[PDB]
RNA sequence: AAGUGAGAAUGCCGGUGUGAGUAGCGAAAGACGGGUGAGAAUCCCGUCCACCGAUUGACUAAGGUUUCCAGAGGAAGGCUCGUCCGCUCUGGGUUAGUCGGGUCCUAAGCUGAGGCCGACAGGCGUAGGCGAUGGAUAACAGGUUGAUAUUCCUGUACCA
RNA sequence: UGACCGAUAGUGAACCAGUACCGUGAGGGAAAGGUGAAAAGCACCCCGGAAGGGGAGUGAAAUAGAACCUGAAACCGUGU
């Protein structure tokens, strides 16, 4: 229940190659020069 | 910062670098069980950003 | 004596309001008693006071601003005459 | 179905929802909330169609009794508007029909905040 | 549950305090000790 | 001439790792509308709903010792958030002839001039002195503040 | 006066020391020095609610800006 040796810097990083963000739809307004995210609406994005 | 020191161009400009090095922690304590307590740590960053033009 | 009883007196937005009522607050030492104050402001201001309430007040912490320190005691008397006026402002 | 908390607290909170959305016309909640109460408000209008006393009888077990109408300067009880006013708008087939307008996230967590409008 | 050290005003001035040491000789070799490290509160 | 050479003593002290973005985040049921602001699931007002219900109610005592009221916040602080705060900074707040005590009186005990006993230190004891948790002593109806009320004010009585 | 110490040394204490704190009590008992020659301690403009930056200015020096002489390892990052 504790662990028999310690993790090494390679072994951590390696672990550590899918813990990651994925990137947004960011759905470009038509006409309105703003960002309105996918399926929805903003006050400065029109479309 | 490059629009009135360099007054140069905006839609023409790429982030270079962009990171962020670790600052001074604050040390704190958590009551536990049976009259121990632990240790919290309050860590801090000192994230920068350079802007550049594809150019050197 | 008659003189190193009587300090100064409270000028705040309660004691403005005890004007109207005919009703003096100042800081007497802490050793007076309630007979002494008496005869100390019917001969200073020379008017016949009426009754006299008095109150101890503890002293205080300190500030951050410096360093741990203390406050000194102070000893509040409410002295009201009925017939006298006004010797202060 | 969906769920949230207990079989009454549930059943409660929707009710108060519901009776929010009729005398606010347009309000805005959580994505799971608003896709459950779209079918508990849109029935309501349905019994205000036929405008008969049973119907009024089965409207008073949802609809809660209070929320006097302040906007109104009378003494307007929800159930009076909704057989009245509401009742007496909608000649669609969708009966209660109602839209629902997603936005961005909240702060405090990540529900994404919602909009659901009376059509 | 009931733990220890119960506060009392008037018993803590009693088991203690300045005149129950200065009433013994063995209670009052406790004052010089302290003075003479210098322990700016006594009993 | 020496406090002269460090890799190990479950060695002493300080700093930073691994386990890991893992375990945990410790009493009631909440929902929406309006407001404030650079920023609101968390602050302010409103309506509905619910919980305690011989108690999570109201008041004496012990104990703690400004945590109480108002105005302003940069963080630190608060197991999240914060424009909020039992947190920081200014300036304020506790009124008694009758209310609790002190003062009168004594109980258990604790100290005692002469007086016994003891290498010394110091023990014990007679009148006396001290010592309440008990005895003896005199208030009510109302009106008012952002913070005090049998105490301030108004009427009216009682004790010395 | 010294083939004595020079901030983990020398007094427990070079600074807020018998002080924070710990115990019913007798008692136990820390950590913490250094900007520059002189505050000349960043006037002014730009981004931000502020914190903090980027220019400019003071200086021999600003990678000397009060986390203020020198800045070693463990550890954490970016480019190649």
């Amino acid at each position: 229940a504790v662990p028999k040796r310690r993790t090494s810097k390679t072994r951590k990083n390696k672990r550590r190659t899918h813990f990651k963000i994925s990137v947004p739809g960011m759905t470009e307004c038509p006409n309105c020069g703003e960002y309105k995210l996918s399926h929805r609406v903003c006050k400065n994005c029109g479309s | 910062n490059a629009e009135h020191n360099y007054d140069m161009n905006t839609d023409e400009l790429v982030v270079k670098e962009a990171y962020a090095n670790e600052g001074p922690t604050l040390k704190r304590f958590r009551p536990r069980a049976q009259g121990r307590a632990s240790a919290i740590n309050k860590r801090t960053s000192h994230i920068t950003i350079v802007v550049s033009d594809g150019k050197e | 004596e008659a003189r190193d009883i009587l300090k100064r007196p409270v000028i705040t937005e309660k004691s403005s309001e005890a004007m109207a009522e005919d009703k003096y607050t100042f800081d007497v030492d802490t050793r007076v008693n309630k007979t002494q104050v008496k005869m100390a402001v019917e001969e200073i201001f020379n008017v016949k006071v009426a009754s006299v309430n008095i109150m101890n007040y503890k002293p205080k912490k300190k500030r951050m601003g410096r360093y741990q320190g203390y406050t000194n005691k102070r000893r509040k008397a409410i002295v009201t005459l009925k017939e006298g006026s006004i010797d202060l402002f | 179905r969906k769920l949230g908390r207990t079989s009454d607290q549930r059943k409660a909170m929707l009710r108060d929802l519901a009776t929010s959305l009729i005398i606010s016309e347009r309000i805005e909640t959580t994505e799971a909330r608003a896709k459950e109460v779209r079918s508990v408000v849109e029935k309501l209008i349905t019994l205000g169609k036929k405008g008969d006393l049973a119907s009024r009888r089965n409207a008073a077990k949802t609809l809660r009794n209070v929320e006097i109408l302040n906007e109104d300067e009378t003494t307007q009880t929800a159930l009076q508007k909704l057989f009245g006013e509401i009742a007496e708008r909608y000649t669609e087939r969708q009966g209660g029909y109602t839209r629902i307008l997603k936005q961005g996230p909240r702060r405090g967590d990540g529900a994404e905040s919602v909009i659901i409008e009376l059509v | 549950v009931k733990r220890t050290y119960q506060p009392n005003k008037r018993k803590h001035s009693k088991v203690h305090g300045f005149r129950k040491r200065m009433s013994t000789k063995n209670g009052r070799k406790v004052l010089a000790r302290r003075r003479r490290k210098g322990r700016k509160v006594l009993s």
